[PDB]
């Protein structure tokens, strides 16, 4: 009873919160990815030349 | 190819060296799992033996080392932290005898021997089992009945008799009994028989994990 | 951190000495030692190396059949055997700790030398100048100068910067040509392309005065620099 | 029972509130964007010196550097570029199921069935590692830990709470407790202000560590999370959990955006790793071997099988050059 | 010397083919697998080794079976050296196999103290070691020898025959018959001993599995050692009639001498469950 209405409280800071469209939080996450697609070694192989494994 | 990367590789070849070491002098360490449901018969087989979370307790018997981990400090999920004894030499698990008509503990007792005995990390770690406080289910069963715990048990409820029911009925919950073997002691009161029952069984243990490595077995 | 030199002393040409470092405040197994001499008014000059473990000995080719380096690590004793003593074996002899791992910081402790007075294809490592007058607050320089070139294949430049105050023994200043040494003060910085090297003090204090030598651990032998000392 | 109704009363309408912000899924948002090639990673590095099962490593920010632990009470610190041993750690516990190592580089940190956060001193005056100290405050073993600087530290532990300590008292300033189950993962924001922890309650939880408050709750999973991690942006995170199934929640939008999962995958993952660009999601599974996702797209781009038991951490460096696995084979694996 | 060798030939190359994939397969499956280690499948994969070089001089040696050959000079020795010193390293592996089972399953945990793994990498450069200077005096003791140069052999050199080289050579190969079989039977009989008194039908397995290997050996060392002093006889005495025994028993041994090589690896890891794991798990299967 004394955790449950500690339960009520953080559901409700929970959910008065503000949240941005999922078409738009998606768009987002897909700009990211096309932003720093150029720097990204597993995605683009890099040469052998600047690998530091080999 | 290499100026003092050479230093370096030597180090590191030390450092191989002393990890090699080490992993000899753990593979010649018995390691031996115990559970149980309640510390009360546990607290005292730590007693027979040589001298917060996991509890190791380490002890030389005949010239051989034992490490002992008590993990029933632990109350969190077993499932999500047993598999780290997977390659422990055995299981010694540890119930009473005297929680025959206790709060249905006995029940609770075959509950954990079942969950271990069956897991998919124990399936050739055999159970070395102790049947504790011996001395009390001498003079419970005068008093009472053992079918407040086995309603279907039919016969006279002497000791002899009464623990052995008990026995088989906690060897019967094995669902494997082609790849381990349970050990079953009736926890005595002398000091050295118990450590001697662990070394016995131990000795056979390292004997038909040796005939597998053999490829004997 | 401590090591201690002892059995320096008087000795007649072609006799024979027994030098000794107890090690002291650090797990002395896991440190390769050097001997490093010191001719009276003279430059440092490494003597010899052995490894964590022993596993690996290196001597200098005007040491090489006369002295023996030698370590027992329980008592924590680095020893030179120096036999066949002659007159240019006279020095002051330090014992030197070296660690090598990936980031690690070799040459960052040396002992304070106990003297020998013996009585009557390498990399030539080029400190041009000798001694520069300097004042407190301005900025300094000191280049050396390689004849192989210091950089290798893994990226690294093999350039290490020491610092011997008047009347002390030499203190790592720079390890790996810009790397600073633990404790020493960022005043210091060290920058060079593979066979020319810099050493910039950007203000001078009363405890930069001394000689300051460059050198390579690219390859065996260790050559050190002639040394250029700043003073007031 | 009104307070006990009131409660879902409350999540009716969180539901109804993140589901009024579902116009459009990331599948038809990402439909039209190019699919990656066939992400074939060759195994480039094999470091050989555990000698029981690994259970978790970390890579230095150097990218060179990674530290793993491994039940043979050992932590070694590996070059992984010469595949050289920098240091080999005895812990006082084998017990160890989770390693960290500082962002500094200076200190590690290892835990496990001893309910004990030990931090050990990289860089000393001597040439040996050394305890630097001990954190002694968590009741359940400790599956996680994260270094923020050289003297904080946020661990998750199988108490159902997390904890934010500073090294140098060795008492823990802050304590995290929403959780009903066993916290198994964690993962720090980039800027280190929040962090997300998965536990066995089938959720994950957004905390941060100044006020040291949850801020969302992300129920999607039907079984325990053991893995867990930020997207490189900090805006979004991957779950990896016992259902055979990896999925990714958005903190802004307050809810999930993509389910990765297989029909030939019936088995749960034991690590989750983004690419440095977050395109590839990183999966480690308990099928002895490791799957590679289109974040964006779900597809199942590739798969690093060279390991012979389960693969147990996973970790991609911070330039995104390489790829380490560590696996239950006493092996760790670089892939590139 | 009839064309009969056009069937046991087509046999020879299958029992080399048999050979070689159980014996390739074991030493890429000790490698791989850590917990394949186990100081059994060690001395498994130095007799892996040895079987995969007695079958890699073996094309040399089926092509003598079949009539004066110019094969070579110094193909006799490198030949009738790595070969033999091979059946003295197979031989010496089985040996120290029987000792490490011994000590394991006898003394299990004094096997447990002493048996380090640092120590069996020893024993088996001393294995190495006596093969090679037991199968030293190959080098000399036979050569080429025609009595034209059409009608040389690769035979014992006439050196040997007028002295007394080959016929003490003989003794000194049939010492590795008779010291490994006079140590394989006494221990596999003392472990079959003790497991009896410690009594399972998983015992009588185990005895029966050690009973095969040494009927295996005397199978497969017996009739080799007996031709080997088969001939080598005919040559100081002349023997007259039994030359007649003499080819044909070394035809016999010669096809039981590969077939030992053969089965050797499915002889001490056909019932080694944690073996076949590993050996489906790397494979496709
Ligand atoms: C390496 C190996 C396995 N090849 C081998 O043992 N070589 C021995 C040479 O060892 C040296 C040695 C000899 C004697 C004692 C001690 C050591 C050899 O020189 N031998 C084998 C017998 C054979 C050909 C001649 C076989 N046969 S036959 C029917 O062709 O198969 C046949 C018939 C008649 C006369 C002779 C022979
Ligand atoms: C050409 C031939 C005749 C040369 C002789 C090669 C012999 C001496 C060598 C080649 C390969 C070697 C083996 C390779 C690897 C191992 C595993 C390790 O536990 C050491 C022993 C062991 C089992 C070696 C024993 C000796 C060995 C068999």
């Amino acid at each position: 009873i004394a955790q449950a209405r500690k339960l009520v409280q953080q559901l409700k800071m929970e959910a008065n919160i503000d949240r941005i469209k999922v078409s738009k939080a998606a768009a987002d996450l897909m700009a990211y990815c096309e932003a720093h697609a150029k720097e990204d070694p597993l995605l683009t192989p890099v040469p052998a030349s600047q690998n530091p494994f080999r | 190819l290499s100026a003092e990367d050479k230093a370096a590789v030597e180090r590191s070849k030390m450092i191989d060296r002393n990890l090699r070491e080490d992993g000899e002098k753990a593979a010649r360490e018995v390691k031996l799992l115990l559970l149980g449901a309640g510390e009360s018969g546990k607290s005292t087989i730590v007693k027979q033996m040589k001298i917060t979370g996991i509890v190791e307790t380490h002890f030389t018997f005949k010239d051989l080392h034992f490490k002992m981990f008590d993990v029933g400090g632990q109350r969190s999920e077993r499932k999500k932290w047993i598999h780290c004894f997977e390659g422990v030499t055995a299981i010694i698990f540890c119930v009473a005898l005297s929680d025959y008509d206790l709060v249905n503990r006995m029940h609770e007792s075959m509950k954990l021997f079942d969950s271990i005995c069956n897991n998919k990390w124990f399936t050739d770690t055999s159970i070395i089992l102790f049947l504790n406080k011996k001395d009390l289910f001498e003079e419970k069963i005068k008093k009472s009945p053992l079918t407040i715990c086995y309603p279907e048990y039919a016969g006279s409820n002497t000791y002899e008799e009464a623990a052995a029911y008990i026995q088989c009925q906690f060897e019967d919950l094995n669902k494997r009994k082609d790849t381990k073997e349970i050990y079953t002691h009736f926890t005595c009161a002398t000091e050295t028989k118990n450590v001697q029952f662990v070394f016995d069984a131990v000795t056979d243990v390292i004997i038909k994990n040796n005939l597998k490595d053999c490829g004997l077995f | 951190v401590q090591l201690v030199e002892s059995g320096g002393g008087l000795v007649q040409p072609g006799g024979s000495r027994k030098l000794s470092c107890s090690a002291s405040g650090f797990a002395f197994s896991s440190f390769g030692m050097h001997w490093v001499r010191q001719a009276p008014e003279k430059g440092l000059e490494w003597v010899a190396y052995i490894s964590s473990g022993s596993g690996t000995i290196y001597y200098a080719d005007t040491v090489k059949g006369r002295f023996t380096i030698s370590r027992d690590d329980p008592k924590n004793t680095l020893f030179l055997q120096m036999t066949s003593l002659r007159s240019e074996d006279t020095a002051m002899y330090y014992c030197v700790r070296s660690i090598y791992y990936y980031g690690s910081s070799p040459f960052d402790f040396w002992g304070q030398g106990t003297t020998l007075t013996v009585s009557s294809s390498d990399i030539v490592m080029t400190q041009a100048t000798s001694s520069v007058p300097v004042t407190p607050g301005e900025s300094v320089s000191i280049s050396c100068r390689s004849s192989k070139s210091l950089l290798h294949s893994n990226g690294n430049t093999y350039l290490y910067w020491f610092l011997q105050r008047p009347g002390q023994s030499p203190q790592l200043l720079i390890y790996r040509m810009s790397n600073l040494a633990s404790g020493v003060p960022e005043r210091f910085s060290g920058s060079g392309s593979g066979t020319a090297f810099t050493l910039t003090i950007s203000r001078l204090e009363a405890e930069d005065v001394g000689v300051y030598y460059c050198m390579q651990h690219l390859e065996y032998p260790l050559t050190f620099g002639a040394g250029t000392k700043l003073e007031l | 029972d009104e307070l006990r109704q009131e409660a879902e009363q409350l999540k009716n309408q969180i539901r109804d509130a993140r589901k009024a912000c579902a116009d459009a899924t990331l599948s038809q948002i990402t439909n039209n964007i190019d699919p990656v090639g066939r992400i074939q990673m060759r195994t480039r590095r094999t470091l050989r010196g555990h000698l029981a099962k690994i259970y978790a490593m970390h890579w230095g920010t150097d990218s060179r550097l990674l530290v793993s632990a491994s039940q043979d009470g050992k932590l070694i610190i590996w070059d992984s570029y010469t595949t050289n041993k920098v240091h080999a750690i005895p812990l006082r516990s084998s017990w160890v199921m989770t390693c960290a190592y500082a962002p500094s580089g200076n200190y590690v940190a290892c835990g496990g069935l001893d309910n004990i956060c030990s931090i050990y001193n990289l860089k000393t005056r001597q040439g040996n590692v050394r305890v630097s100290r001990e954190l002694a405050g968590h009741t359940g073993y400790l599956s996680c830990c994260r270094f923020l600087d050289d003297n904080q530290i946020v661990t998750s532990s199988g108490d159902t709470t997390c904890a934010l300590w500073d090294i140098e008292t060795g008492q823990q300033t802050t304590t995290f407790t929403g959780h009903t189950g066993d916290v198994m993962s964690l993962s720090l924001a980039p800027d280190t202000r929040l962090f997300v922890s998965g536990a066995c309650d089938a959720s994950a939880k957004l905390w941060d560590v100044r006020e040291g408050m949850c801020r969302q709750t992300f129920t999607g999973h039907e079984s325990d999370i053991n893995a867990i991690c930020f997207f490189p942006d900090g805006n979004a995170f991957a779950t990896g959990s016992d259902d055979a199934t990896c999925r990714l929640f958005d903190l802004r939008a307050d809810q999930e955006l993509m389910t990765y999962s297989h029909d030939n995958i019936i088995c749960g993952i034991t690590s989750v790793s983004f690419s440095k660009s977050g395109r590839l999601l990183l999966a480690g599974y308990d099928d002895f071997n490791c799957n590679v996702w289109d974040a964006l797209k779900a597809d199942r781009a590739g798969v690093l099988a060279g390991h012979d038991n389960r693969v147990s951490c996973l970790g991609v460096t911070d330039d995104g050059m390489a790829v380490a696995t560590g696996s239950w084979d006493s092996f760790l694996k670089i892939w590139n | 010397p009839a064309p009969l060798l056009a069937g046991v030939t087509a046999t020879c190359v299958a029992l080399f083919v048999v050979g070689i994939a159980g014996n390739l397969l074991t030493m890429l499956v000790v490698s791989r697998f850590r917990e394949l280690r186990t100081t059994t499948n060690l001395y498994l994969s130095s007799m892996a080794f040895s079987d995969l070089l007695i079958f890699l001089c073996m094309p040399l040696d089926l092509v003598r079976l079949w009539q004066p050959w110019n094969f070579g000079d110094l193909l006799c020795k490198l030949f009738q050296f790595v070969s033999e010193s091979c059946t003295y390293a197979k031989v010496l592996t089985i040996t120290a196999l029987s000792v490490e089972r011994y000590f394991a399953i006898c003394f299990p945990l004094r096997a447990k103290v002493v048996v380090t793994k640092g120590r069996v990498k020893l024993v088996i450069f001393v294995i190495w070691a006596v093969a090679f200077c037991s199968a030293g005096p190959i080098f000399v003791l036979v050569g080429v020898e025609h009595e034209p140069w059409d009608t040389n052999e690769c035979r014992p050199t006439e050196f040997a025959v007028r002295s007394g080289l080959l016929t003490v050579m003989v003794w000194v190969s049939s010492i590795f018959f008779f010291l490994p079989v006079f140590c394989l039977t006494v221990l596999y009989s003392l472990i079959g001993r003790k497991l009896w008194r410690r009594r399972d039908q998983n015992h009588k397995q185990t005895v029966k599995m050690l009973a095969v290997v040494v009927f295996a050996f005397i199978l497969c060392w017996l009739p080799f050692h007996v031709g080997r002093y088969l001939f080598s006889k005919s040559f100081e005495p002349g023997s007259l009639e039994i030359a007649q025994i003499s080819q044909y028993c070394n035809l016999v041994s010669f096809v039981l001498f590969y077939l030992s090589a053969a089965i050797n690896p499915i002889l001490y890891n056909i019932m080694s469950k944690k073996y076949r794991v590993a050996v489906f798990r790397l494979l496709g299967f």
